[PDB]
RNA sequence: UCUUUGCUCCACACAAUAUAGAUGGAUACGAAUAAGGCGUCCUUGUGGCGUCGCUGAACCAUAGCAGGCUAGCAACGGUGCACUUGGCGGAAAGGCCUUGGGUGCUUGCUGGCGAAUUGCAAUGUCAUUUUGCGUGGGGAUAAAUCAUUUGUAUACGACUUAG
């Protein structure tokens, strides 16, 4: 109904620095730097007290206002990922055929290589996105861990690795084999 | 270092906001937003200029950087008092916006003899300026 | 109503119009993509088809029934006397395509190649490149600045070569001349290679090697005006057909009230330019050799 | 008002610019449109791509070589939008379309010249914010235009040279405005301000 | 058109059986007196046994707003015929006069319900004299302390068709 | 000086017409700098000249002239109606014409 | 080039030819528009401070017989023409910048002489497009087609060859 003011607040922790020209955001923190482009959204930013940033929409409808809290969440997640980080743990599931997950370096691109998925002779290659770090977890059986600042990159890498291992021509209620995200959290949980 | 956010302030519609009227019977007079009726229209009053108290759409008006103190619903006498108190019209005449409006009006009111005089004077000023733009 | 029984179109529609080629020498409409790392080399060559003959060889195809067994195969022979490099020309990119800005030629053009610029050579003062050759003899003025222009510009470079037709048994005496792209790197190095090879010969051993796959681009054998049957492979109408059986019976429906372009019609067969790809080289043979 | 008017097509809506241009041409004005690859169309990219596929499907059936020709460059997409607004089967229409040129990018002479815009055809003024739009170069290269890259390279070159020109022009007008300010506070300048200059 | 408010007073025609009838009154929003008197009979035919032939009009008077410059909040009770059936509505309109409110109401109904003047009835228009009796958020939004808001994305209209600089949407 | 112009420039646009029928006895003129009839009123009654060239010299000149006058305003955007002694050829749609400042009422 | 002195470029001399339509100047950043331009400062950044916009209604140019003939003052500037130096520009560059002096004008200022009769207005003729004929100053000295012939071609044309 054309709300004339809607605002959301963005709290900024100690060591982080947020620089926002037109709608290009740059967050700088301990774990690194991130940057985003929001020129598709038509909102305005306002610094309050060096630890608070308001995001406002004027004379906006339901959709224009729904995008405001989205912007708020995106910048909050950039801050969270540059201070704490994001960590997605994935578990391998198999009944008979062991899935052999390795990392290879074709032309220095750092691909993930999945072998023997349901006895497949296909060698399935997932590229690692820049900003993501892979660790095969010792202290747990058949677990891989993708860590980085950008939750977008990390979760999309996880989705890629989970979707490359889909089963075809079978009942997926019985053939549950794959690589599934078990946990989504932070590198610095409960600091 | 610390956070920096380009503020991008722009001309809030608020009580006390001075607006220049753009089209209508006033058509160049100043008024003050006295109340806000909707997102698209406001109640104004410009008694020093002769603008009657009226509701008006914001497309008929141009907002200025000027702003003075008013309580909402203020009547024409209160507006006339606070206007002179805050010294609005001279603050407006001091702006280059108003100076440019006056330049336009004067250039229009010029006659042919004056148009001859200004070109003579412009040739003189050009001689001096182009002498100056050869030593530095 | 609908066709009683399905069958495919007789002929390929992407090989239309089945018309005579504009020239007897087919032109290369695409060269290999350039890697600006490898040395400077030609991407193509000019030769004359001599004939076909028979080859025996031991096949190496693990999984076949004829692995490590002798097979008989047909080959075609192309007489490839060395080409002679006379000229280069630079092409620069524009929003309307690649455009040539300059063509630099060699100082001395041979008779067999300057016969390509005449339709009546027996009655001529022969007066060809007689001022361009005097453009030399002042050290490099009108030539080196053209080459520098090609260097400063010209994302693409092509060398003009001609055939040594007099070395063949053909009685034509008129050399074929063609543009051949260079696919090395450093356009400066491309054009310096060209300048060094001006008036000089380039052999097929420097361009092609054995077991290499190549494309053959040629105008195909002409057969004149041919009927729809052999031109398109349509069905012969039965014996008791009035006014001819070697025809297409229906050439269209009532509506659209027109003959469609996709309907088989009589016309020229042969003398089309064709590109045939993936022909393996089985031998590159020298003529200074019994 | 000017002999020939150069319009920078960047930021403009295709149909609105075309309707302005067609009327200007018929009223006798010579026009040249540059940077047609950066023209904007209202509606999302898929929505306009489907519209172009629908027009691409349309062809003379007994011979496609004589049908509605589907020109793929942005300049010709604009020309198509525009001669539908001109009565091009008349000599008047022919003359008007001869008073028009359309170019991808800003080639020579028109690069050393002044460009103008049409505010009643500009996207930022005419479309609500939030309403999606597509870019003509992207559409064109999607439907078969081949030269989206070379124009970008040449335009980068053009912009480098143009910025090197604007630096000099700026530095010179600063000397000019300083000399004029010093020549102010003068009898002549005051007598001119009395008259509005 | 642009509306006006009319006090219309009417009276069944006198007889020997009953002189001095009961002098009914109505407030009518209309562009002129002819339409005002038409609607008076339209409604009085719905309420009472009378028509323009068996009745008369004793006085029609234009009512002007007593305070045309105070910004009022109105509530309007509307009956309107849809395509399927008939419905009732309560709508809150923030405006400076009853006639302006009724204009805005006819436009909002034409826009949001495709209802036409012939389909709309006005039951009453009432000034909400106490804030917090307002119940519609789209009016309650402009009843906030020291309210202020900008107008982003200004569009300046050009007298010419060619501009020699790129415009700006600053404000 | 460099400028010797004592006329306002204009363009012949069209004939008085409906969607499908024209009247060559009335022409439409666009005057530069005019964008409303209240400003186009200054030009009513003023003389108009269409000046054209020919290859033949008739009476000392290869330049021939059609004279007309502004009659009334057309529309809301400063276009005027003009009437010429002999109507305009209709190849002059888009052609330049001269509106003189006489007969003056200043 | 001796189809009887032809072809081409330049200069000016005259004729014809027409004009989709001059009549002071097409006056050059780029990007964004819920943001920018310009100045200035610094620790040179997504920086601070100030200012502008709200239209080109601007900027520049513009006075002189359709722009005459002359005298002087003040400054060493402005502008045009032809030369000249060095660059840059290939997207359709065919234009942009610059050096040096020569020459003319200068309305920056002050003066003198002249205009009339086109008769109360008549576009009151000032532009560019091509072509041709002349003079005078340079510059260069071919091909194609038919016919014959060939068969990598072919109904005929055409194509490919040779002489
Ligand atoms: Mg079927
Ligand atoms: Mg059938
Ligand atoms: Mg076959
Ligand atoms: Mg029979
Ligand atoms: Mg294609």
């Amino acid at each position: 109904m054309k709300y004339i003011q809607t605002e959301q607040q963005i709290e900024v922790p100690e060591g982080v620095t947020v620089s926002i020209k037109s709608r290009i955001v740059k967050v700088v923190g301990p774990r690194g730097t991130l940057t985003k482009n929001l020129k598709h959204i038509d909102v305005t930013f306002t610094k309050v007290n060096n630890q608070l940033i308001k995001v406002a929409v004027h004379n906006g409808g339901r959709k224009h206002v729904a995008a405001l809290r989205t912007v708020k969440s995106l910048v909050d997640n950039m801050i969270t990922g540059v201070t704490k980080g994001y960590k997605y743990k994935m578990r391998y599931v198999y009944a008979h055929f062991p899935i052999n997950v390795n990392i290879v370096e074709k032309d220095g691109a750092k691909f993930i290589e999945v072998r023997n998925f349901l006895g497949d002779k296909k060698i399935r290659n997932v590229p690692v996105r820049d900003g993501v770090t892979i660790e095969f977890s010792t202290n747990v059986k058949d677990e891989i861990v993708l860590s980085g600042n950008s939750v977008e990159d990390v979760s999309q890498n996880a989705a890629d690795l989970q979707q490359i291992c889909r089963v075809r021509n079978k009942d997926i209620r019985k053939f549950l084999d794959g690589i599934y995200v078990s946990h989504k959290g932070f590198i610095t949980e409960d600091l | 270092t610390d956070s920096i956010v380009k503020a991008s302030n722009w001309r809030l519609v608020e009580v006390g906001r001075v607006v220049l009227i753009k089209k209508g019977q006033s058509a160049g007079k100043l008024a003050a937003i006295v109340e806000i009726i909707d997102q698209k229209k406001v109640l104004i009053d410009g008694p020093k200029a002769g603008v009657p108290r009226q509701a008006i759409n914001l497309g008929q008006v141009v907002l200025t950087p000027l702003t003075f103190a008013l309580p909402r619903g203020a009547r024409t006498a209160t507006v006339s008092k606070k206007w002179a108190a805050a010294a609005v019209c001279e603050k407006w005449a001091a702006s280059s916006w108003a100076k440019k409006i006056a330049q336009r009006e004067r250039r229009a009111a010029l006659t042919d003899f004056e148009r001859f005089q200004v070109m003579v004077l412009r040739k003189q000023k050009r001689y001096t300026v182009k002498k100056a733009l050869a030593k530095a | 109503s609908h066709r009683k029984y399905e069958a495919p179109r007789h002929g390929h529609l992407g090989f239309l119009p089945r018309k005579r080629a504009a020239s007897i020498r087919a032109r290369v409409k695409a060269f290999p993509k350039d890697d600006r790392s490898k040395p400077v080399a030609l991407t193509s060559f000019l030769g004359y088809k001599a004939g076909m003959t028979t080859i025996v060889r031991d096949l190496d195809r693990p999984g076949s029934k004829f692995h490590k067994r002798e097979v008989v195969e047909a080959v075609t022979v192309v007489d490839t006397p060395p080409v002679v490099v006379v000229g280069v020309v630079g092409y620069v990119e524009t929003p309307r395509g690649l455009r040539s800005l300059t063509t630099v030629w060699a100082e001395h053009l041979s008779d067999e190649v300057k016969r390509r610029f005449y339709k009546n050579w027996y009655k001529s003062k022969k007066k060809a490149f007689t001022k361009y050759s005097a453009k030399y003899a002042q050290d490099g003025a009108g030539i080196e600045r053209e080459l520098a222009r090609i260097k400063k510009y010209a994302s693409v470079v092509r060398v003009l070569v001609h055939t040594q037709i007099r070395k063949t048994p053909l009685a034509q005496k008129k050399a074929h001349l063609a543009e051949i792209q260079l696919n090395g790197g450093s356009i400066s190095e491309k054009v310096d290679w060209a300048r060094e090879h001006f008036e000089k010969t380039v052999a097929v051993d420097s361009v092609f090697e054995q077991n290499e796959m190549i494309d053959a681009i040629a105008v195909t054998k002409g057969h004149g005006f041919e009927g729809v049957t052999h031109r398109w492979g349509t069905k012969k109408l039965p014996r008791k057909t009035h006014r001819g059986l070697r025809k297409v019976a229906c050439i269209g429906a009532w509506h659209p009230a027109h003959v469609m372009w996709s309907v088989a019609r009589a016309g020229q067969r042969g003398y089309h330019s064709r590109t045939s790809i993936n022909h393996k080289i089985y031998r590159v043979g020298k003529g200074d050799d019994e | 008002v000017e002999p020939v008017v150069v319009i920078d097509g960047k930021g403009h809506l295709v149909g609105r610019l075309a309707s302005v241009v067609a009327k200007q041409l018929l009223n006798g004005q010579k026009i040249v449109v540059v940077r047609a690859e950066e023209l904007n169309i209202s509606g999302e990219f898929f929505r306009n791509k489907l519209k172009y596929h629908d027009f691409l499907r349309k062809a003379t059936a007994f011979n496609k070589t004589r049908g509605p020709f589907h020109f793929r460059a942005p300049s010709r997409i604009f020309y198509k939008a525009l001669r539908g607004m001109v009565s091009h089967k008349t000599a008047r229409g022919k003359a008007a379309l001869e008073r028009l040129k359309v170019f991808e990018g800003i080639p020579p002479p028109y690069d050393k010249k002044k460009r103008v815009v049409v505010p009643q055809a500009l996207r930022v003024l005419r479309l609500k914010p939030g309403r999606k739009y597509t870019t003509l170069g992207k559409l064109s290269t999607s439907v078969g235009w081949k030269y989206e890259d070379v124009v970008a390279k040449l335009e980068a070159k053009r912009k480098v040279s143009s910025a090197e020109y604007y630096a000099k022009k700026r530095a010179f007008t600063k000397k000019v405005a300083s000399a004029n300010a010093t020549a102010a506070e003068s009898d002549v300048a005051k007598q001119l301000a009395a008259l509005g200059y | 058109a642009h509306f006006k408010e009319y006090q219309v007073i009417g009276r069944r025609l006198p007889t020997e059986s009953v002189p001095e009838p009961k002098l009914f009154r109505m407030r009518i929003f209309a562009s002129n007196e002819v339409i005002a008197k038409s609607r008076y009979w339209y409604f009085l035919q719905k309420l009472h046994k009378v028509k323009k032939a068996s009745g008369e009009i004793v006085s029609i008077n234009q009512i002007n707003e007593a305070h045309p410059t105070k910004v009022k909040n109105f509530g309007v009770w509307v009956r309107y015929d849809s395509r399927s059936g008939t419905h009732n509505m309560y709508k809150e309109i923030r405006d400076v006069s009853r006639v302006a409110a009724v204009e805005t109401l006819y436009q909002d109904m034409a826009a949001r319900h495709r209802a036409r003047f012939r389909s709309i009835h006005i039951l009453k228009v009432a000034e909400i004299e106490k804030t917090a009796d307002v119940k519609r958020q789209y009016v309650k939004q402009f009843l906030t302390k020291d309210l202020k808001f900008p107008l982003p994305h200004r569009v300046q209209k050009s007298t010419k068709t060619f501009s020699y600089k790129r415009p700006s949407t600053f404000y | 000086a460099e400028s010797h112009r004592l006329y306002v420039k204009g363009k012949h646009l069209s004939y008085q017409r409906s969607k499908r029928v024209n009247n060559p006895n009335v022409s439409l003129i666009k005057i530069e700098g005019v964008a409303t009839p209240q400003d186009a009123q200054f030009y009513l009654g003023k003389r108009i000249a269409y000046v054209y060239r020919a290859s033949k010299e008739v009476r000392g000149s290869k330049i021939r002239v059609m004279w007309g006058k502004v009659t009334r305003t057309h529309g809301n955007s400063g276009v005027v109606r003009a009437t010429f002694r002999n109507n305009l050829p209709a190849k002059t749609f888009g052609a330049s014409v001269r509106i003189f400042l006489y007969p003056s009422n200043i």
